[PDB]
RNA sequence: UGACCCACUCGGCACCUUACGAGAAAUCAAAGUCUUUGGGUUCUGGGGGGAGUAUGGUCGCAAGGCUGAAACUUAAAGGA
RNA sequence: ACAGGGCCCAUUCGGGUCUUGUAAUUGGAAUGAGUACAAUGUAAAUACCUUAACGAGGAACAAUUGGAGGGCAAGUCUGGUGCCAGCAGCCGCGGUAAUUCCAGCUCCAAUAGCGUAUAUUAAAGUUGUUGCAGUUAAAAAGCUCGUAGUUGAACUUUGGGCCCGGUUGGCCGGUCGGAUUUCCAACGGGGCCUUUCCUUCUGGCUAACCUUGAGUCCUUGUGGCUCUUGGCGAACCAGGA
């Protein structure tokens, strides 16, 4: 075995829910992780940085090995988390999950010249953590993935393909860097352009649409 | 003094030098397409990076302005003649979705390979340096040539050459002068 | 958001607080969406039919909401009084 | 309203208040007095000719011990008196007193390298024939 | 009227809470909108010392200030 | 001559038949570096290119210079030394079994060329406009006024209407692999008109049709251009205002 928990778990095992875009519409939580295993399988992992700490005991120095993990596919779906642990083999691992509850859309789209098949972002975004400032900017076609090794990485998994970048921003902080960049793409969706204004009209929540299956 | 004659390098190196990232996609290139040195992957890289902006430059005129169309419709037809991008894609737009790898197939180096007349890619080349292949009745001795689409069908072997004519070829004025 | 030829090219269209036409961005938790209700012409709760509306997180934090709805089902077509556009 | 004048007629007060600032930034210090010609050995250069005196021994700076090999020179110019440093082996041997040597920097500017203290140059040639060879034995000396 | 209560606001002097952001971090509604790198402009620093000394030049009655070297030495000094 | 890395059988050998290989017996072929008749070349020779004669078996006709802890490819081989010699660009070895020194074997890197020192470059987003840092790391002047310097809210024809044509892209290839028409998308661009300066006057200039004196080859016609007469000025000469 999987097994389940909560009203939200049970549903997706059964399969009364299908896509991840249900879940960001009503904007649910997520506690269990299998919740996006069944759905998105495309998903692939990647390990960025394995560093030792340290919390320094009475005749010694303790250590763990922050990893930090990024996950996703191509299509507008990033995942990110940071679980210290001791020994690697919790530390990555129950990083990989840490990221998976944090899957987050993106909102690939056009530079200009509408054309056919999204390559770049919709708009300018920024992010901030402690020090770093990221100014993602939409670039025309295969221009390129203009940035550090790591950012490239994030941004591949999240296709996305092409976009100018810039930092500030101490980016010997692989960890506070990604923290930030992430908090910007996750924020394309958190920016009214004319093409949304056409008022959409609220569906109905899963939490009492399949209310009975959702319980014993 | 005299008109000081004019010249630009073609190469534009990389911004970071070393990477088990981009490196192990050159050696996937060389390789698969013949080539030689890294001073090829970076010639191209330049000449794509060249065209790429004359698009960017435009796009940002309006559309319809005299300059934008003219180049576009002159720009484009320069790439229809070299086979690079299709007919069906040329709006402008689109030339941008052209990666390194499309150009390479229209290098003579390889168009020979496809016109097999060559065991592998290699037997595709000595074959060019050694005066062997020919477009009109005319030899070409340089891998980097760039196939002009409307030639292509005229690609040989020439009279000169040993593999289509004027004589046997050196090592043969030897098996017949020791029985 | 769309292509050259009418192909909605997106993940989704975001849902937008109902009184505040901001946005609701995936992982909000704070996040509500109401399902009040209507009476039928009788002390009977009408079933499988209700109103809707949709709070950000935005305003849960600021006291706001209680006075934001008490604009809206008076402003819609059920309630009478409590509320004033002229304070 | 941060600290700078901003409106339209605020050319005058800007081309001044950068041209002042630049000062301090160290670099633009070298280039106006520029130091390069007056101070330092090479003046406005990169390389030069000199002729050796002694074969001095300079121990270490310390996280180290390391007794390295240095030579005083006599240049063939300001005359400063300089020291300089040798690479490879013993390298020392091949610099036989009052010989002709060809000096260059130490890629650091000014400054002062690794574990050596007041020291700022390397010995490239001798006689003009490499060191590089008069240690991989592609030539020899007169 | 006045004190008061509450409602609202504009301008303060701060504070809590988050972190979507930023950071080496400690922490920060600004240290945010920075490799997706650019709203306006004035100062400053570019290893540690030698030393804010020696020198000149200058303001002061003096204490002293502002200006400000180099030779030499050194693989670390430092931040959290 | 063995060693093999396969294969077809192995009821146990082991052979075997496609293969690299350690070899200290190996034998037939091949050349020019050097030497050198001649021709050449050369004003005159040297050389080159040619070529008769010659010239390859390891002790030759012998390839070196720099390392073999890390950086950084590669010796926890043997011998000596014992914080002394010495090495080491920096981290550092060495104070009795040294993976660093001296040296043997062994291997690694460049290789008719390697090293060595100096200067400069990239590395240097550690001089920076693109691209830095200034809460404590080295740095926001003690704070304010100011002549230069530097920046500086917005607003002064938009829209629409008709044209006509380019040359990319489709649909016919029209044909013994390119010529172009209807069908037709993209896209520029000149007209002209909707209250619409085009410094503008004297000629010559007209170049265009508001002209139309006649008309009709053919798909039962806003598909096709031969001709003088009233009248288009910026297709332009050339003096000025």
């Amino acid at each position: 075995g999987w097994v389940p928990v909560t009203k939200l778990g049970r549903l997706v095992k059964a399969g009364k829910i299908t896509t991840i875009e249900e879940i960001f519409l009503h904007s649910l939580p997520v506690k269990e992780f299998q919740i996006i295993d069944t759905l998105l399988p495309g998903l692939q992992d990647e390990v960025m940085n394995i560093k030792p700490v340290q919390k320094q005991t009475r005749a010694g120095q303790r250590t763990r090995f922050k990893a930090v993990v990024v996950v996703g596919d191509s299509n507008g779906h990033v995942g990110l988390g940071i679980k210290t642990a001791k020994e690697v083999a919790g530390a990555i691992r129950a990083g990989i999950i840490i990221a998976k509850l944090s899957v987050i859309p993106i909102r690939r789209g056009y530079w200009g010249t509408n054309l056919g098949q999204p390559h770049s972002l919709a708009t300018k975004t920024t992010g901030k953590c402690g020090s770093v400032t990221v100014r993602l900017i939409p670039a025309p076609r295969g221009s390129g993935i203009v940035a550090s090794p790591a950012v490239k990485k994030l941004l591949q998994l999240a296709g996305v393909e092409d976009v100018y970048t810039q930092s500030n921003g101490k980016t010997r902080t692989l960890e506070n860097t990604l923290k930030a960049a992430f908090v910007a793409i996750g924020n394309t969706y958190g920016f009214l352009t004319p093409n949304l204004w056409a008022e959409q009209p609220l569906p109905v929540s899963p939490l009492d649409i399949y209310s009975d299956e959702a319980s014993a | 003094p005299r008109a000081p004659r004019t010249y630009s390098k073609t190469y534009s190196t990389p911004k970071r030098p070393y990477e088990s990232s981009r490196l192990d996609a050159e050696l996937k290139l060389a390789g698969e397409f013949g080539l030689k040195n890294k001073k090829e992957i970076y010639r191209i890289s330049f000449q794509l990076s060249k065209i790429r902006r004359a698009a960017r430059d435009l796009l940002t005129r309006d559309e319809k302005d005299p300059k934008r169309l003219f180049e576009g419709n002159a720009l484009i037809r320069r790439l229809v003649r070299v086979g690079v991008l299709s007919e069906d894609k040329k709006k402008l737009d689109y030339v941008l979705a052209l990666k390194v790898e499309d150009f390479l197939e229209r290098r003579l180096q390889t168009q020979v390979y496809k016109l097999g007349l060559a065991a592998s890619v290699h037997h595709a080349r000595v074959l060019i340096t050694q005066r062997h292949i020919a477009v009109g009745k005319q030899i070409v001795n340089i891998p980097s040539f760039m196939v002009r689409l409307d030639s292509e069908k005229h690609i040989d072997f020439a009279p000169t050459s040993p593999f289509g004519g004027a004589r046997p070829g050196r090592v043969a004025r030897r098996n017949a002068a020791r029985k | 958001m769309e292509n050259d030829k009418g192909q909605l090219v997106e993940l989704y269209v975001p849902r937008k607080c109902s009184a505040t036409n901001r946005i609701i961005k995936a992982d909000d938790h704070a996040s509500v969406q109401i399902n009040v209700a209507k009476v039928d012409e009788e002390g009977r709760a009408i079933p499988g039919e209700y109103v809707t509306y949709a709070l950000s997180g935005y305003v849960r934090s600021r006291g706001e909401s209680d006075d934001s709805l008490n604009r809206l089902a008076q402003n819609d077509g059920l309630l009478k009084n409590v509320w004033s556009y002229s304070r | 309203g941060k600290g700078k004048p901003r409106g339209l007629n605020s050319a005058r007060k800007l081309r001044v208040h950068r041209r002042n600032n630049r000062w301090a930034e160290n670099n633009y210090k070298k280039r106006l007095l520029g130091t390069a010609f007056k101070s330092s050995p090479f003046g406005g250069s990169s390389h030069a000719k000199g002729i050796v005196l002694e074969k001095l021994g300079i121990e270490s700076k310390q996280p180290n011990s390391a007794i390295r090999k240095c030579v005083r020179v006599q240049l063939i110019k300001n005359g400063k008196k300089v020291t300089a440093f040798v690479p490879n082996a013993g390298c020392l041997n091949f610099v036989d007193e009052n010989d002709e040597v060809l000096l260059a920097g130490f890629g650091r500017k000014g400054k002062a390298k690794g574990d050596i203290p007041g020291v700022r140059f390397k010995v490239v040639k001798v006689s003009g024939v490499s060191l590089l060879a008069l240690w991989k034995e592609k030539k020899e000396k007169p």
